């Protein structure tokens, strides 16, 4: 059922999963109209669905177009995720399909089951655990790519860069959402400290910088501090 | 008017006909229920005084035969068998009558209750929830288990409800999920309607029937496909005019004749605060909301 603290280790066995988050879908600025009414304006979004063993991003973009002349589009985005998230299953070769997918958000449950009738021994899971995966539009390639598309478009990333030649998954999954997390709660330090240094590049091919590993596990350090320290000025201790 | 015989009552039990039902002490003169309206199907069920477990009874319509009842002490109830010879049968019951040791079924000119809890229900179409070919009246009890509720394990002794599942492919369009999922009139109406039952009647009475069950006997999997009916249609946008206001008369005269103090198990909260506050149909059951609203206030 539930993904937790205690079935966390499930994460990196070697049963191919993929994790998707709804959060960046929908996306909209509120503003004033002209007679001092308030309007939204859709901009471009994008499923992030990661495979949190391999690295392996599917970045489904959502261009706006898609809700032309809809109506209930915090309704309709679950269920084109849940569509999206179904037709990128079918795409890939048998032995690639899931056997797991653990939404981020419980009202993605139904939609993603739904659409995912004709795969009744794909497990489809919530999960109490508090992602960062908002954050995503904080990595600047990837808010670069879903701002610039013109049409729906998939873009796949490796959202470890080259880490699991040097680290295991688990540990690789602990420094994405550390970098996530601090990116959320406080996105211009997070982005000053991973950029503070103009020594280390961002790869062409990369999302992150070219850290050593002595370099992240200052990074790291930083970034816990940060949490920590944006933590202090949330609630005063 | 019709009757149904006792050859004894040898256990003490709460005998039920329909919505009524009276006590028999243990080897108590009885030999009966006269005066039994022709014209519906009946139900005649019992609780043994000795042990509640199991509530237990027959679904039977006097038009298709004379039923009796014997007790069998191998298997410890109260059956219903059919005699074939109707002389036999009728002197026996003539005599019967003559010594007064029957019980009369007791309709008040006015009420209309049972007819319209069984107002669509048809024998026929009880015989094919309740398989077992060979007798013209049904067997329920407490725990016979739904089709469904099996595929979630004896095939013979289940009721073969039509099987409904909001999250399947019969429910669920390719191409059409969201649409479908959020307003099953094509389930209701293509699938279900048009498909299985169809006509209104049919899933009317399969309706009845289970709610029947569930009231009658405890019987959770009949509960189940009750509130599954309810729920297909009223959270179906497109619904004929002339089912939604029957089914307001139906659940109307469910709702007024259930227990009060059953009132908890029997009764799905998420259901019914959906169908009447919440689904397409929330104006459409004026009756229904207002007794459950005035007798449940509670459940929702
Ligand atoms: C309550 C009575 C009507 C039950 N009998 C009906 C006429 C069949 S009986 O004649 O006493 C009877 C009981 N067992 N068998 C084989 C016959």
């Amino acid at each position: 059922g539930a993904m937790n603290s205690s079935n966390y280790a499930e994460l990196f066995n070697n049963d191919i999963k993929l994790f998707v988050d709804d959060t960046n879908v929908y996306r909209v600025t509120v503003h004033k109209t002209f007679e001092g009414n308030v309007a939204t304006k859709a901009i471009n979004g994008c499923i992030f669905t990661l495979n949190p063993k391999t690295g392996h991003l599917f970045l489904k973009i959502i261009h706006t177009s898609v809700w032309a002349g809809q109506k209930r589009l915090s309704q309709l985005a679950k269920w084109k995720t849940a569509e999206e998230v179904s037709a990128l299953v079918r795409s890939l070769p048998k032995e690639e399909q899931p056997k797991q997918i653990i939404v981020t958000r419980k009202a993605m449950l139904d939609p993603l089951e739904v659409h995912m009738l004709d795969f009744p021994n794909i497990a489809i899971r919530p999960t109490e655990l508090r992602l960062p995966f908002s954050a995503a539009m904080s990595i600047d390639k990837l808010s670069d790519v879903v701002m610039k598309a013109t049409e729906p478009q998939m873009v796949l990333f490796n959202i470890y860069d080259d880490w699991l030649d040097r680290i295991s998954s688990y540990t690789a999954f602990s420094r994405l959402t550390l970098l996530l997390r601090a990116l959320k709660t406080n996105e211009e330090s997070a982005k000053m400290i991973l950029l503070s240094d103009p020594t280390i590049t961002i790869k062409s091919y990369h999302l992150w910088p070219s850290f050593t590993d002595e370099q992240w596990i200052t990074i790291e350090s930083q970034m816990r501090d940060l949490i920590l320290t944006e933590y202090g000025r949330k609630y005063n201790v | 008017m019709n009757t149904v015989p006792f050859t004894s009552a040898p256990i003490e039990v709460t005998i039920g006909i329909d919505q009524y039902s009276f006590n028999v002490k243990e080897n108590q003169p009885f030999h009966g229920i006269k005066d039994i309206p022709i014209g519906h199907v009946h139900v005649i069920h019992f609780q043994h005084a000795d042990n509640s477990s199991m509530r237990y009874g027959y679904w039977f319509d006097c038009r298709m035969g004379n039923f009796y009842i014997q007790y069998d002490p191998k298997d410890g109830l109260y059956k219903m068998m059919e005699e074939r010879d109707g002389a036999k049968f009728e002197n026996i019951v003539h005599n019967f009558k003559e010594r007064q040791m029957m019980v009369s079924y007791p309709k008040i000119d006015e009420d209309d209750t049972w007819y319209n809890l069984t107002e669509f229900v048809q024998m026929d179409k009880i015989r094919k929830i309740v398989r077992k070919d060979e007798n013209q009246f049904s067997y329920v009890d407490s725990s016979m288990t739904t089709v469904q509720e099996n595929e979630l394990s004896d095939p013979a002794h289940s009721l073969n409800y039509t099987v409904i599942n909001f999250k399947s492919r019969e429910a669920i369009r390719p191409g059409h999920e969201m649409e479908d999922f959020l307003d099953k009139s094509y389930y209701l109406n293509t699938v279900m309607l048009q498909g299985i039952f169809k006509n209104s009647s049919n899933y009317f009475g399969e309706l009845q029937f289970a709610f029947l069950n569930a009231m009658f006997f405890g019987n959770y999997g009949s509960s189940l496909q009750w509130h599954a009916m309810i729920e297909l249609i009223c959270s179906s946008a497109t619904v004929p005019k002339h089912m939604l206001d029957k089914l307001d008369e139906i659940l109307y005269y469910q709702i007024k004749t259930l227990p009060e103090q059953y009132s908890d198990i029997l009764l799905n909260e998420r259901v019914w605060n959906i169908c009447l506050y919440s689904s397409f149909q929330k104006n459409s059951l004026h009756n229904t909301e207002k007794i459950m609203e005035n007798k449940y206030p509670e459940l929702l």
